[PDB]
């Protein structure tokens, strides 16, 4: 059995088991963290992955904390180096950490460890079978399996590459789906983990999940002489996961929807394959196998499967007082999409579908008897996806009223009317297909390594480990 | 129904024929009302037509339909003649009757009390909602969907001998539009006419069997008429009416088809034609209605569980219209043999109640009130018998036993719409012409076999439908015992004292007036308030003859001496609070036309219009 | 009793028991796998043809994984040419489970299948009874059972033929029915295994179940230069099995429909049937026996027969902004299509038809014990259902108000008929299908030359695993 | 033959449109068709092809009919037989025949052969769209015992070809529960 930090009496229990039914789940509830979702989902796919693999094998980690993998009965090599924030805080946790247990526990060899951890704080260079200060393309250490959990500051094809010429071959990603940021949306939530993101240009909107706005009264304009004609999403993107803040880049992370084949070249050859094995509302989990030489050829496309509907719109708001308008995305559970598809027949007001859906939501009836506030989903959303389905219904039946030809395209003066699109909607049971690129030669190595330690704090862990 | 139903219109009469002026009861005899034999005539309607169109304001096209209407009811009669020939008779010499008359009531003045803006009452009944039902009060957050949730879920059933199309089980709904209520009680909608209502209506199963007409069901109907002829009869009667059959006669049609409106004889007139002999038309085939209206009591059990959907089962036409003349004798033989102290509400009106048990019922009084609702009659065979052992004795003709006899046994239903198909075994409740008499013989018959004696030794004892209340009873291991001789919840029996937890006869309260003396019976003041808040279907027009009924009850809710009764009969009933406020509110709402639209608002119409 | 990897609430359970009555069916859930309902289909299927086979006979198999058949108590030779991109995946993950458990069991000759799997690394031209690396053709072991198991990249006639002249005379193939290729349709699907493909020039459309598209405003015209005026079905067809990318070409897909009687000639002559003996929504099992000599006379012709509904309509949609229309097919369950034989009897609108399509798809349960399911069709094909269902009644309206004489078909000097419209394609259950193909082939090439596919540092990463033996 | 899901038709209408075995394709419709033939008649011609479940088999009418023997028939020749034929079984389609043949010449023949029906058999005129060309000829089914009997009373007065299509519809599918004992059966085949 399986522990997790899940309140007894939640929804999330059930989409949980149907995900991981070679397991058993059980609640155990000991803080009220903002973002205990988004926690038991890793806590589950760390343990699916080691069961999997066979023991007596080395193990990478890319950016990994290395308290997390002390009571673990397996070969790690944690790749530690210092660029975050938070990177100091955890290194001293580690430490006090493993000079507290030092004798108690005798099964996990931490002996070896405190003694090693001592030898590359004296000398910041060399290497380490459990430790080191380098990064994805600077470490030299020769394992055959990788970790990426929860990254997204590297770019795939050229941190791919510095791993399979040491004998890697195998590796595993754990992180959000990469499908809304293919679509060029503007923002987007993800309602079964409590996190919205939003662009840099819209943070004064109004009725959006991440923005804030002042009150005011109506003035005149202001001393603008630049033009601005032009709204497009630019390279900077914010994250907020409950309460914690994360900055991404766009570039960065459509780098890691990798097509199903692909080839790499270079001074080595190698071909590889990608693939998802685990999907639950958002978080997905890819395995990725890589071989020596070169076989077959490639197309270049990317499918994704949709198990729960998925929803992009056009919508009107007022940034800063003024009004713009911008493509919003969302997820909308499955029940709440089949049960829509006959009033969807017809056209309907947004006003007669956002009371049909409250309905749905709050005062669902089952074998003759009411269910009081049963919160399928979250209300927040429930305006603008009313108003999505009330826009595809125009437009399908526009659609029946301009019957063509088979097999021809009418030309008269030579060109040709383009409609407009306001809503795309992908249904349940339905497969999404992307172009992009398969062949990758170019790469470029650094070999720019230098520490980023400070007297003060090696002092610290010294102090610590001389007890 | 019963007293007055919601339109002021009853099933009880609004003549007095129990009032004598004198201080002491009078018995007097029984006489025959005449009836005027309706005529024939053609010249008449032509030259009137023909006047009606020269020059018509108001009263000439009245008289057209009344000469149109005389036509009609003219011809039913010399139709409806010829086809009972082998069972039409003549007049014999009748049996005299006699009958006891009481002297008037007294009443205690009454003052009209109300507030003024119509909103503040609104008000006044939302708070009273909130206040003492809190889950009612807060079930209304969007539009009536109801409907469109039925369909979404599945059907779920439980039937016995029937047969469908799973083809036509489609429940999409259609066009609805309503009025939106102001009084937060959610009192829902009449449901929608498809299959998937029928067949949830439907989910009885009362497949009990016995021995259909054998010995031992015989030596139960035996005791059973027994008991009644020595408990609850005098033996003054019985030699004389034998002698005396009870046939179909010319008066008994002519009189009867004279008493129908205008509608209800064009409907009768247009199913003439092809006229069927009285020996031909089947007596055991009946037709499914489900045209109702939802029946809702106080409490919170609505908005947790769907209610049932009633159903009506029609007989043929024209079969309640040959053999219904005989129902006045019956009455009349029926209240000729029982004793003095027993009482029936047949052939009554509202003022004659009120006289008989003026002065019967005083301040701490046990009165014993039980009904039969809840009871299989379907189970006993035994339950038909005793009926027609009593139909017998009565003096009913030998044949036409027989035509009454066939519906009571194997039956069939069928749905024109969709062509089901039901079967039903013996059942007691149906629409034929014969359904209150037979309820009433047989809840007279119950409790005088286990009361025994102590129904003859009584004060005041009334009886009608599934309803009786008996005074100076209570309730004892006597009479469980003996009606533990099968099960144990054949009846539900209650136990009530005057000015302490008032008794509850035909959804209205009995109380003991303080001014004058005496006993009276007024309405239930908590059911109308509920029903104010059930939606009005568009394109309506009947908001006038319910104000004209409000006006009447509240008035009757204001007399001196029995305000303070009301507020206690309330609590020890429901265990509600502050029903002075409500009353008040209610006085208001019926004082003028305009106060009357403040309890509707604005059209809603859903699954209809094509934008 | 057999286990399949599907849960018990499963509806497909049924469908799976009434096609396989000589087995006995338990569910037991381990992956969540996205295509469980295909891969089920595959594991019976196997066991059917392993009953049905004499013992202590070879078996080829073309294009196999080897490591599937492993615990396999026969004889198998597969034939693993290196020219996909999974085989090197596939080599390695063969030669790792067999040192695994070199003496575990020691039981299904385990030491023969690594002693020969080291020959063939050492001389890559060598001919073993377990393994070889060469293609159908220029495979020379000697068998006679042959086994295709999801196979379509291949030429039928020519493929079967090589494998006659050397001994074989029975063949199996399984995969996925052939019938809507034959139709020439742009896309379709197979709701039941969660299916869908469509052709490469529509995949930018926007209510399929393949496509992906973006949000417009509406501009007056684009200056392309090169304009074809022209929408035809091309070879290039994309498949998607679950979460999975496959791409074909029609002409080797249609070329495995093959007729029930049909003659190879060449340096030896054969005879040649086609039967089908399992079919269960969209996957055939097919059995084809070869003889030596000529005998009877040939027809060419088809038949496929129909246990539920088949469609094929005409649909418009906007192809990156552009309108058109093209045709799709699809499959409908046979309950829904006996319930609308009365609503059909005369004309009804779309509107009208999709609301009673959905009144339809509800449960029915009495005394309870279930009748009809909560969900017998997706809910993602219900629109498009609709459709053809509205034009179909209308055409058969206007046939019955124009009514011709017996025996005359007229042809009005210059005499000259008109051509009615077709919108739509309807195959009721319990009804056949008849299609006219080839029957003679006589033309058999190859490119007469093996190259080796295999590089030296897979070489010695296999020989590295054979090597540490323990 | 509906019980055996047995279709057969003639090599001329094998691109129909509404009958058992046929197939068509989509079209748009066209005014200048021409043909190099004017045939203007259209009779059976001496080919049927039969499809029995999923399995092909071609007929020719001349053997076919020639099966149907009468009651009595002479065989003439260097020796003389009389023989007789006998129908013993029949169940929906399907014959079991007795020939006895015996040396000799007796009795006189008539020519005539006498079929018993139990079910029901039509024939009647269709109109369907042969390769997008309109055209009219015949089709013939069997029709089951207990639809024929309950059909008496509507076709004493005209009806149109819709009502006779809903009325046949509530005939067919029916559900029964009767206590303990649930069919949902469907008397004859939908299409
Ligand atoms: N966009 C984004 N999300 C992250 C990143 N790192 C972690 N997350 C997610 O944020 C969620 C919040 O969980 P955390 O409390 O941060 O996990 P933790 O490492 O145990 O605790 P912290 O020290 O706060 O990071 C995690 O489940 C991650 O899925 C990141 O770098 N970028
Ligand atoms: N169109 C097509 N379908 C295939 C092909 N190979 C397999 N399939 C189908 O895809 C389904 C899933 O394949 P798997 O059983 O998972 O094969 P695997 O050995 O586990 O590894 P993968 O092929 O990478 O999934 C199979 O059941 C087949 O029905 C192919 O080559 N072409
Ligand atoms: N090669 C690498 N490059 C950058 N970061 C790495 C690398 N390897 C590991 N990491 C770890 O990635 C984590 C993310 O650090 P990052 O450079 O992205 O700064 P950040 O802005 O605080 O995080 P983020 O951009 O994800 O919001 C660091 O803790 C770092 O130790
Ligand atoms: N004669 C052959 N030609 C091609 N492939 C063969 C042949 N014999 C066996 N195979 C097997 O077929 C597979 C090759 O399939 P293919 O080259 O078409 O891969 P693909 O490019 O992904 O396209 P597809 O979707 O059709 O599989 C290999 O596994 C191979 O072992
Ligand atoms: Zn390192
Ligand atoms: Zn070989």
């Amino acid at each position: 059995p399986v522990y997790v930090d899940i309140d007894a009496d939640s929804a999330f229990l059930k989409a949980l088991q149907r995900a991981y039914p070679m397991f058993e789940v059980e609640p155990r509830q000991v803080t009220p963290n903002d973002a205990a979702n988004a926690r038991a989902f890793s806590h589950l796919a760390i343990k699916l992955i080691e069961q999997e693999i066979d023991p007596d094998s080395t193990i990478l980690d890319i950016g990994s904390a290395p308290a997390r993998r002390m009571m673990s009965d397996r070969k790690y090599h944690c790749v530690c180096p210092m660029r975050s924030a938070e990177d100091p805080e955890r290194l001293a946790n580690y430490a006090r950490k493993l000079a507290s247990a030092a004798g108690k526990v005798l099964d996990r060899n931490i002996s070896g460890k405190i003694g090693d951890l001592q030898a590359v704080m004296a000398v910041p260079d060399t290497e380490t079978p459990t430790f080191c200060l380098h990064t994805d393309v600077s470490c030299r250490q020769r394992a055959d399996v990788a970790i990426y959990q929860d990254v997204y500051a590297v770019h795939a094809p050229t941190s791919l590459y510095h791993q399979a010429i040491k004998g890697v071959r195998l590796a595993y990603w754990v992180g959000f789906d990469t499908t809304p940021f293919m679509y060029n949306a503007m923002a987007g939530a993800y309602p079964s983990y409590s996190t919205n993101w939003a662009d840099e240009q819209v943070l004064k909107a109004k009725n959006i999940g991440l923005c804030s706005t002042d009150l005011t009264e109506g003035r005149r304009g202001k001393l603008s002489i630049m033009r601005g004609k032009k709204l497009e999403p630019c390279d900077r993107v914010l994250f907020s996961v409950g309460s914690t803040l994360y900055p991404e880049s766009r570039k960065l992370l459509k780098s890691w929807h990798l097509p199903s084949v692909f080839h790499l070249k270079g001074k080595l050859s190698f071909t590889c394959r990608c693939d998802t094995v685990v999907s639950c509302e958002g978080y997905v989990v890819k395995r990725i196998t890589m071989s020596p030489g070169l076989y077959g050829k490639t197309t270049g496309y990317a499918v994704t499967h949709h198990a729960d509907g998925f929803l992009m719109c056009k919508t009107t708001d007022t940034v800063d007082g003024e009004r713009v308008s911008f493509s919003v995305c969302t997820y909308v559970p499955a029940t709440i999409c089949d049960q829509m598809t006959g009033i969807l027949a017809t056209e309907v007001t947004p006003e007669d579908a956002q009371k049909l859906l409250v309905g749905l939501n709050q005062r669902i009836v089952v074998n003759g008897r009411t269910q009081r506030n049963t919160n399928t989903m979250k209300n927040y959303m429930i305006p603008v996806v009313a108003q999505a389905f009330s826009k595809w219904a125009k437009e399908c039946r526009k659609d029946m009223e301009d019957e063509k030809l088979l097999g021809v395209r009418e030309r008269t003066l030579w060109a040709f009317k383009k409609q407009k699109t306001h809503t795309v909607y992908k249904r349940p049971d339905t497969q999404s297909i992307q172009k992009v690129q398969a062949e990758f030669d170019s790469f470029v190595v650094p070999s720019l390594w230098s520490s980023g330690l400070s007297i003060p704090l090696r002092t610290r862990i010294k102090w610590l480990l001389s007890k | 129904y019963i007293f007055s139903s919601d339109t002021g219109q009853g099933h009880l009469q609004q003549k007095s024929v129990r009032q004598t002026t004198l201080p002491v009861n009078i018995v007097e005899e029984v006489h025959e009302e005449k009836c005027y034999p309706p005529k024939l005539d053609e010249i008449k309607e032509q030259l009137l037509l023909k006047r009606l169109q020269e020059s018509a304001s108001t009263a000439n096209r009245s008289r057209y339909q009344s000469r149109k209407v005389e036509n009609m009811k003219a011809m039913i009669i010399h139709r409806l003649k010829e086809g009972c020939r082998l069972y039409l008779a003549s007049d014999t010499p009748r049996v005299p009757s006699y009958r006891i008359t009481y002297p008037a009531p007294i009443y205690s003045p009454s003052i009209n009390i109300k507030l003024s803006n119509p909103e503040t009452a609104v008000a006044v009944c939302n708070e009273f909602l909130a206040r003492n039902y809190p889950t009612v009060a807060s079930y209304q957050v969007t539009d009536e969907y109801d409907a469109y949730l039925d369909m979404v879920d599945g059907s779920e059933s439980c039937l016995d001998r029937a047969t469908f199309n799973p083809s036509k089980l489609r429940s999409y709904p259609k066009q609805h539009s309503y009025h939106a209520p102001t009084i937060r009680s959610a009192v829902p909608s009449p449901f929608q006419n498809t299959l998937q209502n029928v067949l949830a209506a439907a989910t009885k199963r009362n497949c009990n069997v016995t021995q259909m007409r054998e010995l031992p069901t015989m030596d139960s109907a035996a005791f059973n008429v027994e008991c009644f002829k020595k408990y609850a009869c005098n033996q003054e009667y019985w030699r004389e009416f034998a002698s005396s059959p009870i046939r179909v006669t010319t008066e008994n049609l002519t009189t009867y088809v004279t008493k129908l409106k205008g509608p209800k004889a064009a409907a009768l007139f247009a199913k003439t034609h092809n006229l069927l002999p009285l020996q031909e038309v089947p007596m055991d085939r009946f037709t499914m209605d489900m045209k109702r209206d939802v029946k809702v009591t106080p409490g919170t059990k609505h908005t947790e569980e769907r209610p049932k959907v009633q159903v009506i089962q029609a007989a043929e036409p024209l079969a309640t219209a040959y053999l219904c003349g005989i129902h006045r004798e019956l009455v009349r033989r029926l209240n000729a043999v029982l004793l003095p102290n027993v009482h029936t509400l047949f052939d009554m009106s509202a003022e004659d109640f009120d006289a008989i048990i003026a002065t019967h019922f005083k301040p701490g009084d046990a009165v014993l009130e039980t009904d039969i609702a809840s009871f299989d009659k379907s189970q006993d065979d035994s339950l038909a018998l005793t009926a027609m052992m009593l139909l017998e004795d009565l003096g009913v003709d030998q044949p036409i036993l027989d035509l009454i006899e066939a519906a009571f046994g194997e039956i069939s239903s069928c749905h024109l719409p969709t062509g089901t198909r039901f079967k039903f075994g013996a059942m007691m409740k149906s629409g034929m012409f014969l359904t209150l008499f037979v309820n009433t013989l047989l809840n007279i018959t119950i409790a005088s076999r286990v009361l025994e004696e102590r129904l003859t030794t009584s004060a005041c004892a009334a009886f009608i439908g599934d309803d009786n209340i008996i005074h100076g009873v209570v309730s004892d291991a006597l009479m469980a015992a003996r009606c533990a001789t099968w099960m144990n919840m054949e009846v539900k029996i209650i136990d009530a004292v005057v000015s302490v937890k008032a008794p509850y006869f035909c959804g209205g309260f009995i109380l003991h007036d303080t001014v004058t003396g005496t006993a009276c019976r007024v309405a239930d003041p908590l059911k109308r308030l509920f029903k104010l808040g059930k939606p009005l279907a568009a394109g309506d027009e009947q908001d006038e003859d319910r104000r004209r009924a409000l006006a009447d009850e509240v008035t009757r809710w204001q007399r001196t001496g029995l305000v303070t009764e009301l507020e206690r009969a309330v609590y020890s009933r429901y265990e509600v609070q502050g029903i002075t406020a409500v009353i008040t509110s209610m006085a208001t709402f019926a004082s003028s036309k305009e106060n009357f639209k403040k309890l509707r608002g604005p059209v809603v119409t859903l699954y209809g219009g094509p934008k």
